[PDB]
């Protein structure tokens, strides 16, 4: 089996989440330039924003 | 000139032969009949922010709605339609003073 | 060279068995290689070295 | 005057100088590198 | 002559092999209409490529879609049908025009020296249509079509050894399924420009010496040019097979098939009667006759065996039937046997159709066991009829 | 009595091919 | 048309020559004639390049800090 | 059988014609056949030997 | 005149650099001259005398050995080489007056291209 | 001599077309490393097509499947990562040594005389590559794909009264949708076959006169057979071409691409960064810097015109940049611009760069309108530069 | 980064093991191409020709 | 013969393209 959806189709995802669609994570290290820097600096990345 | 007469006469369908199915193969790639069966409706839509767009769906075909401010429109209402390459004002384009509707798809390419 | 000549050179068909062997063993020799390389320079970092592996509750 | 070769056909030599940019020659009479 | 200035345009380099092997090429004066097949031949390989590839702009070749998306073609292609019914119908004109092409062979003894490259060649040739044409037969994903993918792909299990390896590695997967369909779909657009290369080698085989004719004698001094008189005469059957292929795809677009492969593939019920197209039922007979799986296998490598060696078989100097009376009635006794072999094929598996195709059979492999006797025996016949 | 010979070598190679394309190790 | 020839050519063996070591023989002289012949190409094919790019870079950052509060 | 055939009538309608206009063609091809032949099949061919 | 050399230096410059290019393989500027790439050419070469066909058919054939072998004539050769020395270009322009002369009289050509 | 008996197979009618076209075939003797990537193209044709064949087997042409389908080739099939890396970087070795071989063409004049031809149809191969590879790139159906496949086939619409009708005839429908993959799909198994005619085409056009050789001039009296010695040493450049491309595959799979592709196709969201591959970049950048639909398109078009004309130009009779100064430098400068023009492309449109694409794409066509002046102006060096 | 690309470390070792491999096989190509070659850049050409 | 035949030729082209493209209704 494959690893399960956590909601039912993109729809229920934007709904869930304020319109966004959270993507789908397989290969989202491929789908970014500097993918794992990327997602690293992302992640770890949440701040204040400037004045 | 007596052979030339019975010659035309089975070019002609030799003729058409090679354009009837040269005609064939190239409609064969137009829109199919259910491609054309989905190419009319119609939706409605909601509200927005006073200065921000949302993206909704058609056939193929994003469309655009965009509620303007009051010095939206005062910018939007001060461009010469001279200088404009398809010369058309706000007011035409726009049914209601500040909700901007248009398909959302470059005319370039 | 003139010995080896003298037993793996001196028929063609000979010669590629020969050039079938030394196929087969170099690709194997080389293979091996690679992988002790790879080994020697992952220490730590294998599948097989979890610690926890088989622990999973 | 007699044209080069001409006179190479005429004159056998035994003392051949080969080109050496590319490639130098073993001493001859060596054993082939077969 | 020194060519200073340009002659003709066709003499020029930029035409002067086309001029030279499709132009001017020498042709016997005497040849007839039997020898205007092999044009035949290379026009339905063109009709199925055009129309496959037009075909293949609609056609997807998935489990869940093959079948839908061949009714999407029938029913929604602006021209669907007429692609369709053209490809499918165009399979079967290609094997009649081949079938004719190699009977023609076989009566006038085309096969024989200097020829015997350009008949092996055709072998190849053949085998290439019967694998490309049974591929494509799956891609409707029908009854049928699944069923005689899942009988031809178990055919490696003849193999002791590895023959469960090929038939899983043929199948990709312990059974016929979406691996199955997608790689016949690959292999069957491919195919074709092989068979268009093929063909290619075949014409220049055949033109380094020429044609043979229905006399089967030299011929270089009635030799004539090939255009323009042998192009009107196969126009003349490009316009008849035209008619022929017309009233197929206009009046009887199904009665070529079977009824079963519009039923969508079923891997649970079987068809009771699950049949392949009619230009595979003669080896589909020789298969059946056999008792031994192993031993049918056999039999149908041994009927390509028998082809290919044909023309090596030492035999007389004579080539026509016209002069060879005996070989003339083996000729017309093979042929009544190859359609009753393939009506054989038709019928299903129960006496007393058991028996006949096995004499069937049998008289088909006879045809080549005797034809080298004959050879040796009538090299004495110019020493025995005398003045 | 060379081309007994030379059969027996290309047959040679041909085994030692034949055990390199597949290498049936693990059926052997 | 055949060209008609009058040459003499005298050649050596392949088993009797050295095959590799001409490669680095009298490499500084190489060195020498690939820049000395060369210098003019390289300039032409290697300026235009750099120069646009360095100055596009510099565009782009004077408009930076020209946006910037 | 209109569900399962839904072309018949245009294919039908397209036999017919086609029949018609290849037949037309078929007649034209055999005149241009024999009238190219004609020259050769007509010819009188003289030669010495007998046996 | 601007590709006089001796009235513009850059003319003079080109000269130098296409002399010296020629010199280092011992080639005439007319050893450049194919009778592949025209049909007046193959013609003035055929109308050359068998001496300066043979000395030009030799000194392409020691340049593409030195070509091949990576190496340009040693310096003694190449200060006794003559690489503006012209043997060809009279002849051409001669042949190319006479076609002119054929058209301009409604003539067919002596001799034409094939057609690739 | 009188062929009473056999001599050399190589000589026989089997082999002796391919003998005199690839053993015997006389070459000159002084060819460098740059006429080795004929060859190498021809390797990256095959690899293409045979990598191809095997990625189809497991490819589905669904808008549904295909993203999916090229995931389960990475992830699921044996060697697929394999398979699937060596057609992506594959296309991108092949533009690469076609790019090389283009170049030596355009730096030794080897267009000219009497070899204009051969650089017609290698005019054409180049066009037929360009939309082989477009429309490959499309199957993945990632954003890239999606939103290249829709301009491109919006660029039909700058015809004024029938653009429209061209745009939807090559979508099928309103829209970049299903029928555009399934016809893309087919065109993409399609082209890569007339690719292999057309270069048989260009190197039995190119064998009417032989090869250019590095000093431009008549090669008659110092040619080579071409094996062994140029199979040597084109073998050493296949060496190598296979270190670069194994370079390319193993360790850095994904450079000479853009993470967008990775995501599945969008109709909504359009990417904010949208570029062709690599190797289209030029053409991209040459029509960007028209401020114009039909101006842009226009541009495209002529670039090929420029490059068809070129050999046709009236020209000094020197051919090679090694003894034409100005011509070398020129082409030194066009090597340049074209790397400008590509790395152009791959910016947004904005300042500085839209005056930098102008004044590129200027300096392009400059190129080809002073080429021939320089060929006017030079005919009179040998008058003017006298021993 | 592992999800995105599973076969990583497959695709490294082939690429270690075939580059070295490829590069013996470069030596051994340019020197069985220089072999071919030195009958013919080290030969001694005789001609007629001076200027 | 070479004004005549291109009036000709372009009169047939015109004709073709009137006979295969057949846009009876954009006379408009
Ligand atoms: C069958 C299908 C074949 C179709 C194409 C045939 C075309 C061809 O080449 O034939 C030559 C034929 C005659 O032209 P030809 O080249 O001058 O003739 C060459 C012969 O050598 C001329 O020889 P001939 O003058 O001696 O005439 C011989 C002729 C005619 O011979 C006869 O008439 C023999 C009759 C004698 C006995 C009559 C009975 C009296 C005695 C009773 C006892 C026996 C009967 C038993 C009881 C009943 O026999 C044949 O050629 C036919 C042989 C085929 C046998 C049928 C086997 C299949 C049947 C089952 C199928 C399922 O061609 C034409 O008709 C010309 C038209 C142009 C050809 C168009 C082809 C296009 C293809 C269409 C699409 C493909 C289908
Ligand atoms: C790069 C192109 C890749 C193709 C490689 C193949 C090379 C080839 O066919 O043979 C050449 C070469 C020599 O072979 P050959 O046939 O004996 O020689 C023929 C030549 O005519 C021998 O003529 P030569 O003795 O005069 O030697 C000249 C030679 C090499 O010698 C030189 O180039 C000498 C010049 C040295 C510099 C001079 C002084 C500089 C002046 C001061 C500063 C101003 C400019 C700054 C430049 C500094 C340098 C970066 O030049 C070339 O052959 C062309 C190389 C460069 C072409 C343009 C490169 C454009 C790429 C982008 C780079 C720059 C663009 C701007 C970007 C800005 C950022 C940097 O190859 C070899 O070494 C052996 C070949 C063995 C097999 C390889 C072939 C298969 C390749 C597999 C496919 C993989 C892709
Ligand atoms: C069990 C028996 C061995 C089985 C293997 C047989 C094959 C072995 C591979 C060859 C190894 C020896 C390589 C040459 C050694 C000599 C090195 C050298 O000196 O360079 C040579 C030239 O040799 C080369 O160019 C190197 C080519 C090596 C080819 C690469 C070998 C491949 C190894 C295969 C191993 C199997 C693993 C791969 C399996 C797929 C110089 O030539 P010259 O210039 O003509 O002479 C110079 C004069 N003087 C002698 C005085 C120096
Ligand atoms: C495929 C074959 C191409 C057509 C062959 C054209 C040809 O050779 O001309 C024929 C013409 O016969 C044909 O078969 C004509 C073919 C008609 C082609 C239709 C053109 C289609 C239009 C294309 C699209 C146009 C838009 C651009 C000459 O026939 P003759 O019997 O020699 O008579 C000419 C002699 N005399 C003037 C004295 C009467
Ligand atoms: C992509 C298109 C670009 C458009 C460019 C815009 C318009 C410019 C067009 C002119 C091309 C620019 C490059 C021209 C200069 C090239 C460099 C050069 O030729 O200098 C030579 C120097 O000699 C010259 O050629 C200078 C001549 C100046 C021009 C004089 C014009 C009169 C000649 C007219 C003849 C016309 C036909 C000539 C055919 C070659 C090189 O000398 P060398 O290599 O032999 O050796 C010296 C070096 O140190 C060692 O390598
Ligand atoms: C794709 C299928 C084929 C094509 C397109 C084709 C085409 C041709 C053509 C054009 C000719 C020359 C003209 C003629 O006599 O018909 C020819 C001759 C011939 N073909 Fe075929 N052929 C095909 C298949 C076969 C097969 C399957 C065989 C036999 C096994 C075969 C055997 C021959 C022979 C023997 C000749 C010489 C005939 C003679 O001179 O009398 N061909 N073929
Ligand atoms: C490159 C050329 C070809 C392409 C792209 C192609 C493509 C296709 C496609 C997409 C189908 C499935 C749709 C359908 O069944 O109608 C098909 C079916 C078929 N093809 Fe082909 N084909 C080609 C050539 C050939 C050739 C040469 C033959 C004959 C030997 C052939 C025989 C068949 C058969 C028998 C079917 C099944 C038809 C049916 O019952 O529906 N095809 N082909
Ligand atoms: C008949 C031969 C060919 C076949 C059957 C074929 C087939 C395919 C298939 C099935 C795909 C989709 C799978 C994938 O994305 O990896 C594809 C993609 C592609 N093909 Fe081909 N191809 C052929 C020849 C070529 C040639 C000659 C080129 C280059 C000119 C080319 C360039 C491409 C490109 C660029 C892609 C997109 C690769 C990617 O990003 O994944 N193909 N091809
Ligand atoms: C699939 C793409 C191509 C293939 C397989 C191919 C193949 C070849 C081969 C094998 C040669 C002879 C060996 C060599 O000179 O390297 C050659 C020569 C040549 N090619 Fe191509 N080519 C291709 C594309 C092109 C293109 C795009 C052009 C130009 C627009 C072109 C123009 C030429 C010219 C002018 C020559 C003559 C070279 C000389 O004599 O110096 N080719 N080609
Ligand atoms: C952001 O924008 C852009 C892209 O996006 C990312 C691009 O990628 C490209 C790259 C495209 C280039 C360089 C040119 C492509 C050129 C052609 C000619 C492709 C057009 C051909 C197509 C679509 C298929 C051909 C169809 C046929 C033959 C129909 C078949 C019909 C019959 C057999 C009857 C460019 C320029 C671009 O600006
Ligand atoms: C003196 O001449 C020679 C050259 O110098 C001019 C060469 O440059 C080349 C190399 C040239 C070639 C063949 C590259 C051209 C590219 C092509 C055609 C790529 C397509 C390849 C295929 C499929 C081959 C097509 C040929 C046939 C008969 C099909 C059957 C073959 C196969 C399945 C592989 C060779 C071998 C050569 O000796
Ligand atoms: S598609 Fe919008 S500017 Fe090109």
């Amino acid at each position: 089996d494959r690893l399960p959806e956590p909601y039912s189709n993109e729809s229920a995802a934007r709904f869930a989440n304020g319109g966004a669609y959270p993507p789908d994570l397989s290969l989202v290290t491929k789908a970014r330039h500097n993918g794992q820097n990327y997602v690293f600096a992302l992640l770890t990345g949440y701040r204040d924003p400037p004045a | 000139a007596f052979a030339y007469f019975v010659l035309s006469g089975g070019r002609f369908v030799y003729a058409s032969v090679l354009r009837l199915l040269v005609l064939k193969l190239i409609v064969s790639m137009s829109a199919s009949k259910d491609v054309l069966a989905l190419a009319s409706l119609e939706v409605d839509l909601g509200s927005i922010e006073p200065g921000t767009t949302v993206t909704v769906k058609w056939r193929g075909k994003p469309v655009f709605i965009r509620r303007r401010t009051e010095d939206d429109i005062k910018l939007a209402n001060s461009v010469d339609v001279g200088s404009l390459r398809d010369p058309q004002e706000d007011s035409v384009r726009v049914k209601n003073p500040e909700w901007l509707v248009v398909v959302g798809v470059c005319t370039h390419l | 060279f003139e010995g080896f000549y003298k037993l793996i050179m001196r028929r063609n068909s000979v010669y590629v068995t020969f050039i079938i062997a030394g196929a087969f063993f170099g690709e194997r020799a080389v293979d091996y290689g690679v992988h002790k390389l790879w080994e020697r320079n992952n220490v730590g970092k294998r599948y097989e070295d979890i610690s926890v592996l088989g622990q999973r509750p | 005057e007699v044209p080069a070769t001409v006179e190479a056909v005429k004159t056998p030599n035994s003392k051949i100088v080969y080109d050496d940019h590319n490639h130098e020659r073993y001493p001859p009479g060596d054993p082939s590198k077969r | 002559t020194i060519r200073n200035q340009r002659f003709s345009l066709l003499k020029q380099p930029i035409s002067s092999t086309l001029n030279q092997h499709l132009v001017d090429y020498p042709t016997p004066s005497n040849l007839s209409y039997w020898w205007g097949f092999g044009s035949l031949a290379g026009i339905c390989l063109v009709i199925q490529i055009v129309t496959g590839v037009f075909l293949a702009m609609h056609y997807t070749p998935h489990v869940d879609l093959a079948f839908n998306s061949v009714e999407h073609i029938m029913r929604d292609v602006e021209g669907g049908w007429l692609l369709r019914y053209m490809h499918a119908n165009g399979a079967s004109m290609f094997f009649i025009v081949v079938y004719l092409h190699i009977f023609r062979g076989l009566y006038y003894a085309s096969y024989s020296s200097p020829r015997e490259f350009v008949w092996c060649l055709g072998v190849v040739i053949f085998l290439l249509m019967i694998v490309t044409a049974f591929i494509g037969y799956v891609l409707p994903w029908g009854q049928m079509s699944f069923w005689g993918a899942t009988v031809i792909t178990s055919l490696a299990s003849a193999i002791p050894v590895v023959g469960d390896t090929i038939v899983t590695w043929l199948w990709g997967g312990f059974s016929v399924d979406n691996a199955t369909l997608n790689r016949f779909f690959s292999l069957h657009y491919l195919l074709p420009f092989i068979l268009v290369g093929a063909s290619l080698l075949h014409l220049a085989a055949l033109h380094q010496y020429g044609s043979n004719n229905p006399l089967g004698v030299h011929s270089e001094m009635d030799k004539i040019a090939f255009y323009p008189y042998f192009y009107v005469k196969d126009l003349v059957g490009w316009v008849a097979f035209a008619i022929f292929f017309s009233i197929w795809i206009f009046y009887a677009p199904n009665v070529l098939g079977h009824p079963d492969n519009y039923i969508p593939a079923n891997p649970m019920s079987t068809p009771p009667h699950i049949v392949p197209e009619w230009y595979f039922l003669p080896i589909y007979a020789i298969l059946r006759s056999i008792p031994d799986k192993a031993g049918g296998v056999a039999a149908i490598a041994l009927v390509f065996i028998c082809l290919l060696a044909l023309p090596f078989f030492k035999s007389m100097y004579v080539r026509s039937s016209s002069f060879r009376p005996i070989y003339q009635g083996m000729f017309w006794l093979l042929l009544a046997d190859c359609l009753l072999l393939g009506w054989i094929g038709c019928q299903p598996v129960e006496a007393p159709f058991v028996t006949i195709g096995q004499i069937s059979s049998l008289v088909f492999f006879l045809f080549f066991a005797i034809t080298p006797i004959l050879g040796r025996v009538g090299r004495g016949i110019p020493n025995s009829y005398t003045d | 009595t060379i081309d007994i010979q030379a059969a027996a070598g290309w047959g040679i190679a041909a085994a030692a091919g034949a055990i390199w394309v597949v290498q049936p190790f693990g059926w052997i | 048309q055949p060209v008609k020839l009058k040459a003499v050519v005298y050649a050596l063996s392949p088993f009797q020559q050295k095959i590799m070591t001409g490669l680095w023989k009298d490499l500084p002289e190489k060195i020498h004639h690939k820049v000395s012949e060369n210098w003019i190409s390289a300039t032409l094919l290697v300026t235009p390049v750099v120069g646009t790019y360095w100055y596009a870079q510099y565009f782009k950052e004077q408009e930076k800090l020209e946006h910037r509060f | 059988s209109w569900a399962a055939e839904p072309e018949m009538e245009e294919r039908k309608l397209m036999g017919f014609k086609w029949i018609f206009l290849l037949s037309l063609a078929l007649l034209q091809a055999a005149y241009y056949r024999r009238l190219k032949w004609s020259v050769l099949k007509s010819r009188k061919l003289v030669l010495d030997v007998v046996n | 005149r601007l590709v006089d050399p001796r009235k513009n230096f850059l003319a003079r410059m080109h000269m130098k650099s296409v002399s010296n290019r020629l010199r280092r393989y011992g080639l005439r500027y007319d050893d450049l001259y194919d009778p592949l790439y025209d049909l007046d050419i193959k013609e003035a070469l055929n109308r050359l005398p068998r001496e300066i066909v043979d000395a030009r058919n030799q000194r392409l054939m020691r340049a593409m050995d030195l070509s091949m072998k990576h190496e340009y004539l040693p310096d003694n050769l190449q200060a006794v080489q003559t690489p503006f020395r012209s043997y060809l270009q009279d002849m051409l322009a001669l042949v190319k007056r006479e076609r002119a002369e054929r058209e301009a009289l409604g003539a067919l050509p002596l001799y034409q291209r094939t057609i690739p």
